């Protein structure tokens, strides 16, 4: 009785779907109350989302409208709890809860059916993680009334929504929404809708949250900072990695699962080649999806990496700021506490370390990047793999020899420009009696044979690029024709079938950008490493002693 | 920036070119992508030039306030009005950093929406390859070219 | 500036901190009524489908259960007489649901399945059709149209009247309804420190409604000018003329309440006047007028305004030159 | 000790030696709208189910005694056509007394006690529904929801204001739907003595309200501190601040009278002040603020309290002192 439990599923779904739209309607014609397991809701959500796209393709192959359209209306019914679950972020109920759980209890009920009518007789795999899905949903709907008050004795002892996020007054809130808009930036609609209506004033946006204040980045960074001295320019060093941590670790964690998913693209492609040469569709939907997939984890990586970014720039500036308290004006008189170095120091510190700690969550993903890399394209080339190999072996050393020649100059052209930026100085605040008698010519020309200076450093530098970028190019490309003429006549005798070409092409060229990029993160690199050389040249100043 | 933004210019046309060439019948799906990339682009520009200007309108006080710290120590370390100054730091780097923060988010923004945008192309690109070059137009080697 | 409450009525305070679990689905029994004509009609339809379809996928269902459903011909009797598909089916439900019985299909006496189907059907459409009966009469007979036709003069002025400063302010219908005695509750705001340090950010102050002997309530037919007059005992009598327009932050509320007459409801009016709205030394055109044989009313020149050679003083100043003349 | 009316708004005085016979049959008909919605609808489908099956036996019951129930081909005509079992019988009765008339088993011109018991069924099922419809309407009507909102601070101060003594106490509104012509009825309880030898048990006496000029009533949009200043003349002028904390008894009712606005019903709020829940010398803390462009309340302040410097002595005395100063 096949068509009967497939209608004995579809029930389900239509009561919840139907109990659904008085109260989506009702709600449809600032306080945000969040519940254990959200998170691991939504993603079971898209999850299930995934597996009813599955189910769809399975519908469309057998294919009896009765047969597949079970998947159709738990595509529904998932959307309609997601749709539930956000009328109760919104505001709680102790009611609509137990509303999700009845039908929870009911597809499982359904899907267990399912599962020993076939076991007693594709879609195996697909009914099996439908299960496991539906009750790892149940198990978290059972976490939700042991928490707080489904039934449990009289009072929820309700939690008192967060007023971190939730005080009056913010208007920035990426902490203080629901899983599914954090990587979508949903939230930020009305402030632009808001922006173009009326301009954008301090007033106008709010204030900062309370993980957010540079206060507590700075008890953070300072505590660690004392743990750190308990246990010099390289403590300073391990304490900031310290105290980003997690975040940062997570930064990385996105962005090497968005680089697997890139790497998943080109393998679709290459079966939708094959197919064409002679299951296809299902491989256009299941690309469309990776690439969102990739594209949305990828900016949810860049965002938390500026996030790090600027709390790191908030904690290094009140601290440099409290030091310059106990700073004694014995070292203001030397040329190391310049007024104006100070400043280039705030600024320009600022900038450096900011952009380092943007870029490093990118490098922190070239190493898995192309390991998986060569891993995929083993599976490929075949026995024709030896070129590529030889190719990207031959490729790193001389890198790291262009690297180290780029990064001498590199440093010499920082210390001249600092030393530029003190004559321009010393040269503009003394115009008037500069030109009173005539003295320019000489501050002109020695401003000029620094800048001379400079620019040596600079061409240096831009020839060393030059030379960079010719070896990213040439290397490349002398890589892919020697890969192929040797497949298709030197050995292989296997004729490479149109798919395995382009392959190979879309992954060596996802190979190819990190190379390129690689050469300007050293720019900032080296700028950052001399940064925080400065910065901790300027904590060892000398003290105000206490009396 | 300069040459990787010719760079990125340079492989878009070549991409546009291949997709037209593999399929002319893309040319009646890539004007509703244009028109919807150019309202976003337009929307999201006013908002970005404002945000940048208060950047630059908060992050000026800040540094003056720095300099005038340092120069003006001794009547500061006098007074003893350190708590003050502290706190007052405090202000301004506490509204530098929400300023650079709504910058970097509507970046953000309009980056997600923009790749939401390069899906859609990408999957009715591959969409109306497999349809078409397969069904009626016959054809093998436009496919690899077309998805890649 | 904040205003209190808006010149349309509405309120502009903004609550924070409020507590948790107000209107246990009565409340939204209730919101449901408040919805627009198109809305109640749209989720109205909405319940009664979601019913109907509710209950023709369990009929579908159980007579594809009993095998009633598959196509035979003797050793069985269809638990429902002539039922052939999905359509047939839905169309069995909608017959039995709204009671109106077609008897094409025959629900039979061999399967006490559906006659318990049939049993908990009817309860349940009668209980929904009540509901949905006695939901659209409450809406009904409300009338908030006839509630938002209260009107007051733009901004109100002050005149010298029997030697004394007073406030004239514009009152007035706009139906031919009446509203049965309606009364003017007239207060003031302010933020007021008191002699013992305390502070209050705002301060609700009653200012009387000068009508006859007594009395809290007015007589409107025509627009009437409430008319009361500031005495040294009035809260208002310490102000200046020359600081209200720009710098003060004073605001002057009416509350007009009274009940309609069809309806029997007790509605209000409440509106606001901010000291840069309120202004001086002026006086309102005549509006009514000897008419052919009646009185006409023009509301042309409801807010319109003459100037008044009156002198310009603050009130405790005009009370002192009082007693020096 | 005893209260004399609760918290909530209850009353706790519990009556003794009533009468009898009160509620003959019309206040039950009420108390059953009184009745929670899941008690109501249990009792309203028990009431429906309770006619169904009391037809449905007298028609198998008669439709057995005809001996049309007896199964026979010819020499009659069943009263009702096709009627086999007490299942079809059910069916039958269903079928004719919710009004839905599926027809495949027919009543016939035969036999008129079947077109008396139809005749009777389908006025007794007419009145039921009247009635079934009626209630449920009246009870949906209402909205007690929207009434238990009131609140009123625990406890309440008293200060020093303008150089006399006066009451503060916090009242408030908890949604958006305000209360029309609000008003205060301030009373007190104790147990007294007259001079004449007269002892009563309690005895009720209004303190007023101090609004402006007059008025018994009061607008409600934010927390008003309600004031009052009590004077030589206010019954509660004679008390001691040292002797309220523990010993005296004395309750302080205030009785907060309005009728909502979309119902158009005037509900109530009462609540009570004991000797040993009223506090002396402190103020509350502001509430409003001025936000970025409206007025904040902030509700956790609401009861929260600061020490201020103020003389602790007794009102008779304090006006014997203001007479000396
Ligand atoms: N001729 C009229 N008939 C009915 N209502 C009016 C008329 N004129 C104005 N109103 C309403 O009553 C109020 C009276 O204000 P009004 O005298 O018109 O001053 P203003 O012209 O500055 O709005 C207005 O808010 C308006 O909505
Ligand atoms: N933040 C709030 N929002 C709404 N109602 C409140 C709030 N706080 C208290 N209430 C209610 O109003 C009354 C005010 O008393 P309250 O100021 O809370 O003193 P206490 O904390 O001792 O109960 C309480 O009985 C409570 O039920």
């Amino acid at each position: 009785n096949g068509c009967f439990v497939d209608a004995l599923n579809v029930v389900p779904h239509v009561f919840l779907l139907f109990i659904t739209f008085p109260i989506l309607f009702i709600g449809w014609g600032s306080t945000w109350l969040h519940f254990p397991g959200h998170n691991l809701r939504w993603i079971l959500t898209f999850i299930l989302l995934f597996v009813l796209v599955c189910e769809i393709a399975e519908g469309i192959l057998s294919d009896h409208l009765h047969l597949y359209m079970p998947a159709g209306m738990a595509f529904m019914a998932a959307i309609t709890s997601v749709v539930y679950y956000h009328n109760i972020e919104t505001s709680n109920f102790p009611k609509l809860l137990i509303a999700l759980l009845i039908y929870w209890t009911l597809a499982f009920i359904t899907k267990t059916i399912k599962f020993v009518k076939f076991y007693d007789h594709l879609r195996f795999c697909l009914t099996g993680l439908l299960v496991i899905l539906y009750g790892m949903l149940l198990l978290v709907e059972v976490n939700v009334i042991r928490v707080r008050r489904y039934i449990f004795f009289k009072t929820p002892r309700e939690v008192k929504p967060p007023e971190d996020l939730q005080d009056l007054g913010v208007r920035f809130l990426q902490p203080f929404v629901n899983l599914l808009s954090k990587g979508t930036y949903w939230w930020m609609n009305a402030f632009i809708k808001t922006a173009h209506k009326k301009p954008i004033d301090l007033r106008a946006i709010g204030k900062l949250p309370i993980a957010m204040r540079a206060l507590t980045n700075y008890q953070r960074l300072c505590v660690a900072f004392d743990a750190q001295a308990r246990k010099g320019a390289r403590a300073i060093w391990r304490a900031l990695c310290h105290a980003f941590g997690r975040r940062l670790i997570l930064s990385s964690t996105f962005r090497i699962l968005a680089d697997l998913l890139g790497f998943a693209g080109p393998l679709c492609i290459f079966g939708i080649v094959d197919h064409l040469g002679k299951n296809a569709y299902v491989l256009a939907v299941l690309l469309f999806l990776a690439l969102l997939l990739q594209r949305t984890f990828l900016q949810a990586s860049y965002y938390v990496a500026i996030e790090t970014g600027i709390n790191l720039r908030g904690a290094i500036q009140t601290k440099i700021y409290n030091k310059i308290m106990h700073l004694s004006t014995s070292n203001l008189s030397m040329g190391e506490m310049t007024a104006g170095q100070i400043c280039n120091l705030v600024a320009i510190d600022t900038n450096q370390l900011m952009w380092f700690f943007f870029l490093c969550p990118n490098l922190w993903a070239m190493p898995v990047q192309i390991i998986v890399g060569v891993i995929l394209l083993y599976y490929i080339l075949g026995v024709s793999a030896l070129i590529g190999a030889a190719v990207i072996i031959l490729l790193a050393p001389v890198q790291y020899f262009v690297a180290t020649k780029l990064s001498q100059a590199q440093r010499s052209t920082l210390e001249h420009s600092n030393e530029r930026l003190k004559q321009t100085n010393e040269m503009l605040r003394g115009m008037k009696l500069l030109k009173l008698y005539a003295w320019e010519s000489i501050f002109c020309s020695r401003v000029e044979v620094t800048r001379r200076k400079e620019m040596t450093s600079l061409r240096a530098f831009a020839v060393y690029t030059s030379i960079s970028i010719f070896m990213n190019t040439a290397i490349p490309i002398a890589a892919v024709l020697i890969t192929f003429v040797g497949h298709v006549s030197f050995f292989k005798e296997s004729d490479l079938s149109p798919s395995v070409a382009f392959a190979s092409l879309s992954l060596f060229h996802i190979l190819v950008t990190p190379l390129f990029l690689l050469s300007s993160v050293v720019r900032s690199t080296v700028k950052a490493l001399v940064s925080v050389q400065k910065l901790s040249e300027f904590l060892s100043s000398a003290e105000i002693r206490e009396e | 920036t300069l040459e990787c933004l010719s760079r990125s210019t340079l492989l878009c046309v070549s991409a546009l070119t291949v997709i037209s060439y593999v399929t002319p019948v893309f040319l009646v799906a890539l004007l509703p992508l244009a028109v919807v990339c150019y309202f976003i682009q337009k929307y999201f520009r006013v908002a970005s030039r404002d945000l940048q200007q208060l950047d630059d309108t908060t992050q000026l006080p800040l540094l003056s306030h720095f300099a005038e710290t340092v120069e003006g120590l001794t009547t500061i370390r006098a007074f003893r009005y350190e708590a003050r100054f502290q706190q007052k730091l405090l202000e301004y780097t506490d509204s530098n950093n929400i300023a650079s923060l709504f910058l970097t988010a509507a970046n953000r923004w309009l980056e997600v929406r923009m790749e939401y945008i390069g899906a859609c192309v990408v999957l009715i690109a591959a969409a109306t390859s497999i349809s078409n070059s397969l069904h009626r137009e016959l054809s093998a080697g436009l496919v690899g070219l077309g998805l890649t | 500036r904040a205003r209190f409450v808006s010149k349309k009525g509405n309120c502009n305070v903004a609550h924070k901190n409020i507590r948790e679990q107000g209107r246990f689905l009565q409340d939204v029994f209730t919101t449901l009524v408040d919805l627009k004509w198109p809305h109640t009609l749209l989720i109205f339809t909405m319940s009664f489908l979601c019913s109907w379809l509710l209950f023709a996928m369990v009929w579908w269902l159980i007579a594809f259960a009993h095998g009633d459903l598959a196509p035979g011909e003797g050793t069985n009797v269809p638990c429902v007489t002539s039922i052939h598909s999905f359509s047939s089916a839905f169309l069995f439900s909608i017959e039995v649901q709204v009671t109106i019985g077609f008897g094409g299909r025959m629900v039979t006496e061999e399967c006490p399945l559906a006659i318990l189907i049939l049993i908990v059907q009817n309860i349940v459409g009668l209980m929904i059709n009540a509901i949905m009966l006695g939901c659209i009469f409450m809406k009904t007979a409300q009338a908030h149209r006839r509630a938002e036709t209260l009107i007051f003069s733009k901004h109100a002025v002050i005149t010298l009247r029997h030697g004394r400063l007073c406030f004239m302010l514009r009152v007035g219908d706009l139906r031919k309804s009446m509203i049965i005695s309606a009364t003017i509750h007239m207060q003031v705001v302010r933020k007021t420190t008191s002699p013992e340090g305390e502070v209050v950010p705002l301060h609700q102050v009653d200012i009387p409604m000068e009508n006859g002997v007594g009395g809290n309530g007015i007589f409107l037919v025509a627009p009437l000018i409430i008319y009361h007059v500031i005495d040294s005992n009035s809260p208002l009598y310490d102000l200046a003329p020359s600081d209200l327009h720009h710098h003060q932050d004073l605001e002057i509320i009416v509350i007009l309440e009274g009940v309609v007459e069809t309806t029997g409801i007790t509605t209000q009016a409440r509106t606001s006047y901010l000291a840069d709205e309120i202004l001086w030394g002026q006086r309102f055109v005549p509006i009514v007028a000897e008419e052919d044989g009646r009185y006409s009313v023009d509301y042309s020149k409801f807010g319109n305004t003459i100037k008044v050679p009156t002198p310009l003083c603050t009130a405790r100043q005009l009370d002192e030159d009082r007693s020096l003349l």
